[PDB]
């Protein structure tokens, strides 16, 4: 599974 | 083969997302051609249109510790870019890799990246990296 993005 | 499933890059962002499906398309006067997709784990109000051919993709994949070495000088990856105000998934090619010594549960390779978009570089760990099918 991918790392959990957090935008700007 | 198992089925394909799809990755996009937003233009208010420039950072690759999983994408849930695809509701739409259009064609601008230009002949242009997009679709509309709407990005996992977001609501509607997060759809974009984006072009398939530089916007739409395969999705990129997480390496395995045992599968370290298959990454290469010169590769595409979709790196996990760690900032203080965003962390977000961005192109990057390998410009150098030092290799370590390690069993298959955790690999201590270190590979120097160019980030794409503005060809900075950075230091990362397997665990923040993807390769292309
Ligand atoms: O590269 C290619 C890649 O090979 C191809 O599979 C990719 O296909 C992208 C297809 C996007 C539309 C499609 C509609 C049905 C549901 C899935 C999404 O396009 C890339 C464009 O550069
Ligand atoms: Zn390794």
């Amino acid at each position: 599974t991918k790392q959990t993005a957090r935008k700007s | 083969s198992a089925d394909l499933a799809f990755e996009a890059k937003s233009a208010r962002d420039y950072a690759w997302y999983d994408v849930s499906s695809f509701l739409t398309y259009r064609v601008l006067r230009t002949g242009e051609l997009e679709v509309r997709v709407r990005f996992s784990g977001f609501d509607n109000r997060h759809d974009e249109w984006v072009n398939v051919k530089t916007s739409v993709r395969e999705r990129s994949i997480p390496v395995e510790p045992s599968e370290c070495g298959r990454v290469n000088v010169g590769d595409l990856l979709l790196c996990f870019q760690e900032r203080e105000d965003q962390a977000l998934y961005c192109d990057g090619h390998v410009l150098n890799i030092k290799r370590g010594i390690h069993d298959h549960a955790r690999c201590n390779c270190v590979f120097l990246v160019r980030y794409e978009l503005d060809n900075t570089e950075e230091s990362l760990g397997l665990e923040r990296i993807c390769r292309r099918p």
